[PDB]
């Protein structure tokens, strides 16, 4: 007989202790395919994107401040690697009769551009 | 979980950038991944030209000195 | 403790921006993305001459084996209009 | 009796010819004593996890010698090899056989 | 195979399972 | 007439690896000119990084500096560990 | 009454027995001299009679090969993107839409 | 001469593509290829009488096949 354990608790009642007009889907898309395209400001919110270089600097190396510049260099260089990676998605998904992205179309343009 | 700060609306907007009009479900994860594992190679050679100047700090210079070693020179930050 | 000199082509960007557009100025930001622009393409420039001399088993960066080079690089016309404007602008200078 | 650099850095590739070269190629001003010691030491390394990887092929192929043909399965079934000479292109390697799934026969 | 639930299927709650 | 080449080096260290092993002269110059590409590579970085630090002289550090920013992964870690040997052993030895 | 029919492999099998024959060559494909040729009529373009070393032919051939294998093979994984396996123009296409020397 | 692309034939540019691991090659590839050769052998053609006239060579050399080869990536080793 199979038993497991899911309460993770030995013992119960651990609190009381001492410790209208609607647009067809994608002429919105297509707009705001045009606003972002029109447009040059960023992305990925700022903070959440510095701090997701902080967790991963951390590992090559501890204290490692970031002049302000450079998240900033990390944020444009991640912003246009992931548009030249995503033009080269709607490609690869243009060619295979479709209009939707999918994870394929994009672990494959990268073993094409070579970037694997 | 630093990384799902890289939020969805986020990768939409990148892909409204790139062009795409129906994102996969599937794809705003993978696009983390593959996120990462890129910043962690520039931030990688950011890093060794940082420990080679004594210096603690990175600098921008730096991040754009490790994109001119990966390949994808980024013009508008020095040098 | 005045910061030292820190090298730009600053200054001579915009001379050429007043010789086409005259009533145009720049941005902070697109006259650095100029200044990058500069140094890259002159770093590019600058090392395939070196090369080209290596390789010839010579050594002097002279003005044949930079036309060679800007030609290896610059593309298309860019290169065919600037090998002239260079032959010209050293003759003008060895002119006098 | 004059002893080689090599001997003294315990090599087989010359250090000393690492240091001229070095020099005249100018990658900077000045150089110093260690760094062709250095760079023979690394490029031993390359040689020779090349060279190894490039004998375990051989013997395989049961041939005495190391054809060129080898010295690309070595490179690239290794996925480090692979990367630094990634861009590159060996003389008369043939590819790494393989072909896709979906081409099997069902 | 197949992984059990998390949750009673009598109760809807947690805690130690016969599966 | 001269010809300078890596052969009887690189023949020198497959003995110590391999020493029943023949070799390819092409092969051989396969050997060579990757020997020869790996090394400008490595120097040409070292250079740079040098250039940037406004050094002016190619110190063993820089050598590592590269080494460790272009090979890539593992054949680094191997690379280092082999190369400060090395030039321990050439400052044990003076 | 029964009447004789030749063995011919099914489409298919011949195909895959000279992929498995050819992935193990690494002798050059292209024949040499009808490559040779290839040049002398694409660098009488670029400067007159320009004679061409028997080495520089094999090398800028092996250059080539290689470059070539290694598209067909990016074009392949593109026909396979689209479920199919034949390749057409627009994969060879595909590929180099994603190089970027288009 | 003229038009000697079409000495790259069907029967190896399959060969080629066969070596690549492709199973069906579909006409109007043929052609296409063709095209891709000569376009890469046209800039490493052309980066390498550049290199013979700078030399002042007349005889096109391995040599600066092989550098030519570099300079747009595709470095190729042994040759020198
Ligand atoms: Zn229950």
């Amino acid at each position: 007989a199979r038993t497991k354990q899911t309460a993770r608790k030995s013992t119960g009642g651990k609190a009381p202790r001492k410790q209208p007009h609607r647009y067809r889907p994608g002429t919105v898309a297509l707009r705001e395919i045009r606003r972002y395209q029109k447009s040059t400001e960023l992305l990925i919110r700022k903070l959440p994107f510095q701090r997701l270089v902080r967790e991963i600097a951390q590992d090559f190396k501890t204290d490692l401040r970031f002049q302000s510049s450079a998240v900033m260099a990390l944020q444009e260089a991640s912003e246009a690697y992931l548009v030249a990676l995503f033009e080269d998605t709607n490609l690869a998904a243009i060619h295979a009769k479709r209009v939707t992205i999918m994870p394929k179309d994009i672990q494959l343009a990268r073993r094409i551009r070579g970037e694997r | 979980d630093n990384i799902q700060g890289i939020t969805k609306p986020a990768i939409r907007r990148l892909a409204r950038r790139g062009g795409v009009k129906r994102i996969s479900g599937l794809i705003y994860e993978e696009t983390r991944g593959v996120l990462k594992v890129f910043l962690e190679n520039v931030i990688r050679d950011a890093v060794t030209y940082t420990e080679h100047a004594k210096r603690k700090t990175v600098t921008a210079m730096d991040v754009v000195y490790a994109l001119k070693r990966q390949g994808r020179t980024l013009y508008g930050f020095g040098g | 403790r005045r910061k030292t000199r820190k090298e730009s082509y600053a200054i001579y960007v915009y001379k050429v921006l007043k010789q086409v557009h005259p009533d145009t100025g720049i941005s902070s930001k697109a006259m650095s993305i100029m200044n990058s622009f500069v140094n890259d393409v002159f770093e590019r420039i600058a090392g395939e001459a070196s090369r080209l001399a290596h390789y010839n088993k010579r050594s002097t960066i002279t003005s044949r084996e930079i036309q060679t080079a800007v030609r290896l690089l610059l593309p298309g016309e860019l290169a065919k209009h600037a090998v002239s404007e260079g032959t010209k602008a050293v003759t003008k200078y060895t002119s006098a | 009796k004059a002893k080689t650099r090599s001997s003294r850095a315990g090599l087989q590739f010359p250090v000393g010819r690492v240091h001229r070269l070095l020099r005249k190629g100018n990658y900077a001003e000045r150089v110093g004593a260690g760094a062709p010691v250095y760079l023979a030491a690394v490029l031993e390394y390359l040689t020779a996890e090349i060279l190894e990887l490039a004998g375990n092929a051989a013997r395989d192929n049961k041939k005495t010698r190391i054809i060129p043909r080898h010295l690309q399965l070595a490179v690239r079934n290794d996925e480090e090899l692979n990367k630094l000479l990634g861009r590159v292109t060996i003389a008369q390697g043939g590819v790494l056989p393989n072909i896709q799934s979906v081409l099997l026969p069902k | 195979d197949f992984e059990n639930e998390d949750f009673c299927s009598a109760c809807n709650q947690s805690g130690s399972f016969l599966c």
